[PDB]
């Protein structure tokens, strides 16, 4: 059935739990502010996405989409002082795509080349530039893919340092 | 012939708008300015309930008026003799995104639901000793907001999918399903008699429903943000609504239309939950800045203040006997007063 | 005395995110 | 003082409250991180 | 179309739903309130013989 989907797994003795909430197809105003204790948000963007477009309104690229989801919940009344770990998905589908098409499809005053790296930075930029709040919470951006365990190592040295640093803060030492 | 019916309703609206106004000729408050006021109300924290680890979503007192239910996001259903504070169960349950529970009438059942979209029943007097689960009703698309009992075999429920609907328990599917809101339905309040039922909606509207047709009956308007709570009048032809801005308002169902509006200028937070008294002068409303507010519901004027907080006042309720309120808070407390 | 070298002259070091930083290259 | 079918109420108010305790501090040593992305987003693929 | 065509049909049946003057409807709830005062513990402070909440 639908509903938000609970996830288990150890690593490195530690027990992390994971919701899934995107089966939740209605206001999102009134069930958010449940997660208002969690330790981190996980965020997943797909990279290959800003040549495609969402079919809903025909001229929205879901890389704004993505973007403006990202905003509404980094800068949200509840998550004040909580990290996002973004996920920048699809590397490779990106590498062939911006050898084929450039990024200003996507945003209009890219002013870069077509290399892999100039614009996988500039997405990355793009998105950490929207965190409003840059004293009281952090983002950790990764490119995942590599078909390999990488990523839990990521979340669980990301989650290591969230809980150190708000040790230091409950401490004032920070 | 599109335009035509677009033109029909519009004259039926105008219509009902002219005989709403037709039907005013007076003020509630005009009639009640003779009426003595109820000054000062002073009500002291009698027992205080403790045992919850989490932020408290619901509760629901008993028929008896001395046991009573709480669901708390920590993932427990724990049930309370208020009289003595003992705890008579706890209920360990699937998921912990609970948003709502329910006493049954008789004492024997009780309801929780959630994010999960299922409402749970489970069954207080077992041969099992465990209150294991005796019926689950899945078929929601939304998270399940409220659900009430009308007898051991039938169950109201709204969600966050735009639908109320009653179930049969043994059964496990749902009779009727009322349809008809625009946004997210986030509280029930079943009539004394069990007939009918109002349900607010994000969609800034109260709807009424008969439980036997599927088809509303009246709608009401009024408010400028979400109802988050409703409830109804003791007298059964009436109801109050609480909402996001900061007000509350007393409708009248034989006069289709309001009768007053309980706010005051130095309040600003919106409202999660409402509740009357047993003969219906009191009208309990509890707030975002952790405190519950009581009002002549008669005149409008506040009469006294819950204070003891330190969260957010999600839930209210008054017990049967109307001798004592229960007042549940995101500080993880459950307190008494009387 | 260090600390205080720090404060006065070259005060481009008293950022929030150096610390946070560098408390990041500890075990990250 | 008491009744029998009291003092009994207050052993299993008590039980009660300790595995509620115990509860606690089971869930008091997990992290809960929470999921957030569209469904062509690589959240399956990260998930796995 | 056919929800235009319910929803026509339901602003029908709501608009021949018989209504009462307000004047009436206040007495009601006035006398209501004013009928059940007696048992309203929260209005009237029952003594703490009669309180099961009592400190």
């Amino acid at each position: 059935t639908t509903g938000i989907v609970e996830t288990h797994f150890t690593f490195k003795d530690l027990y992390f739990k994971m919701f899934d909430v995107g089966a939740q197809r209605s206001e999102r105003k009134k069930w958010i502010h449940c997660f208002e204790g969690v330790t981190a948000i996980i965020f997943c963007v797909a990279l290959s996405d800003y040549d495609l477009v969402l079919a809903e309104d025909e001229e929205m690229n879901r890389m704004h989409a993505s973007m403006k989801l990202f905003d509404s919940i980094c800068n949200n009344k509840w998550f004040t002082e909580t990290s996002i770990i973004l996920f920048l998905n699809k590397k490779d589908l990106f590498e062939e795509k911006i050898k084929r098409s450039p990024l200003t499809i996507c945003y209009p005053e890219y002013t870069g080349s077509n290399t892999y790296e100039e614009a996988a930075a500039y997405i990355q930029c793009q998105f950490e530039d929207l965190n409003r709040r840059k004293d009281t919470k952090e983002i950790y951006t990764h490119f995942t893919c590599s078909t390999d365990t990488k990523n839990v190592q990521f979340v669980f040295d990301a989650v290591t340092d969230v809980i150190i640093k708000n040790n230091l803060k409950e401490c004032g030492l920070y | 012939e599109l335009e035509q019916l677009r033109q029909e309703a519009e004259q039926l609206r105008n219509q009902i708008r002219d005989a709403r106004k037709a039907c005013g000729d007076s003020t509630l408050t005009q009639i009640t300015a003779g009426l003595d006021p109820v000054g000062r109300i002073q009500m002291r924290t009698r027992r205080t309930l403790r045992g919850h680890l989490a932020k408290i979503y619901a509760m629901h007192w008993g028929t008896d008026s001395r046991l009573l239910v709480s669901a708390s996001q920590d993932g427990k259903l724990i049930i309370w003799d208020s009289y003595t504070t003992n705890k008579v169960h706890a209920i360990p349950l699937r998921s912990s995104w609970v948003m709502t529970c329910a006493y049954a009438p008789s004492g024997n059942f009780v309801a929780c639901g959630g994010l999960d979209n299922i409402c749970s029943i489970y069954s207080l007097k077992t041969r099992e000793g465990n209150v294991r689960v005796s019926r689950e009703l899945p078929g929601h698309t939304g998270y399940l907001s409220c659900c009430r009992f009308l007898d051991d075999n039938q169950i109201i429920t709204s969600s966050g999918d735009t639908t109320c609907a009653l179930w049969d328990i043994e059964t496990g599917q749902q009779t009727v399903g009322f349809a008809g809101h625009s946004g997210d339905v986030m509280s029930l309040s079943l009539a004394p008699d069990g007939r009918t039922f109002v349900s607010g909606a994000c969609d800034a509207s109260i709807k009424l429903w008969d439980v036997r047709d599927s088809m509303c009956r009246q709608t009401f308007i009024g408010h400028e943000s979400d109802i988050n709570a409703v409830a109804f009048f003791p007298n059964g032809y009436a109801f109050t609504t609480g909402s996001d801005d900061a007000t509350c308002r007393l409708f009248d169902l034989r006069a289709d239309q309001e009768l007053l509006m309980y706010s005051h200028d130095n309040i600003i937070c919106g409202i999660t939950s409402v509740a009357f008294s047993r003969s219906g002068r009191l009208l309990l409303a509890g707030y975002d800045d952790f405190n519950c507010n009581i009002w002549d519901a008669m005149k409008g004027d506040r009469a006294g203040v819950l204070a003891g907080h330190d969260n957010r006042v999600s839930c209210l309720g008054v017990t049967d006997d109307g001798m004592a309120v229960a007042t549940g808070s995101w500080d993880s407390f459950l307190k008494i007063w009387n | 005395f260090n600390k205080i070298y720090i404060i006065l002259f070259k005060p481009s070091r008293n950022t929030i995110e150096e610390v946070r930083c560098s408390t990041a290259a500890h075990a990250f | 003082t008491l009744s029998a079918e009291d003092k009994a109420a207050v052993e299993r108010s008590k039980m009660i409250d300790r595995n509620l305790r115990e509860d606690g501090e089971k869930a008091a040593k997990e992290v809960k991180l929470l999921l957030l992305g569209a469904g062509e987003s690589g959240k399956n693929t990260i998930v796995k | 179309i056919a929800q235009a065509r319910k929803l026509v049909e339901q602003l029908k049946m709501e608009a021949n739903i018989d209504r009462i003057k307000v004047s009436k409807a206040a007495a009601d709830l006035m006398a209501y309130c004013e009928a059940h005062a007696k048992e309203d513990p929260l209005l009237t402070p029952v003594p703490a013989s009669e309180n099961p909440f009592r400190e």
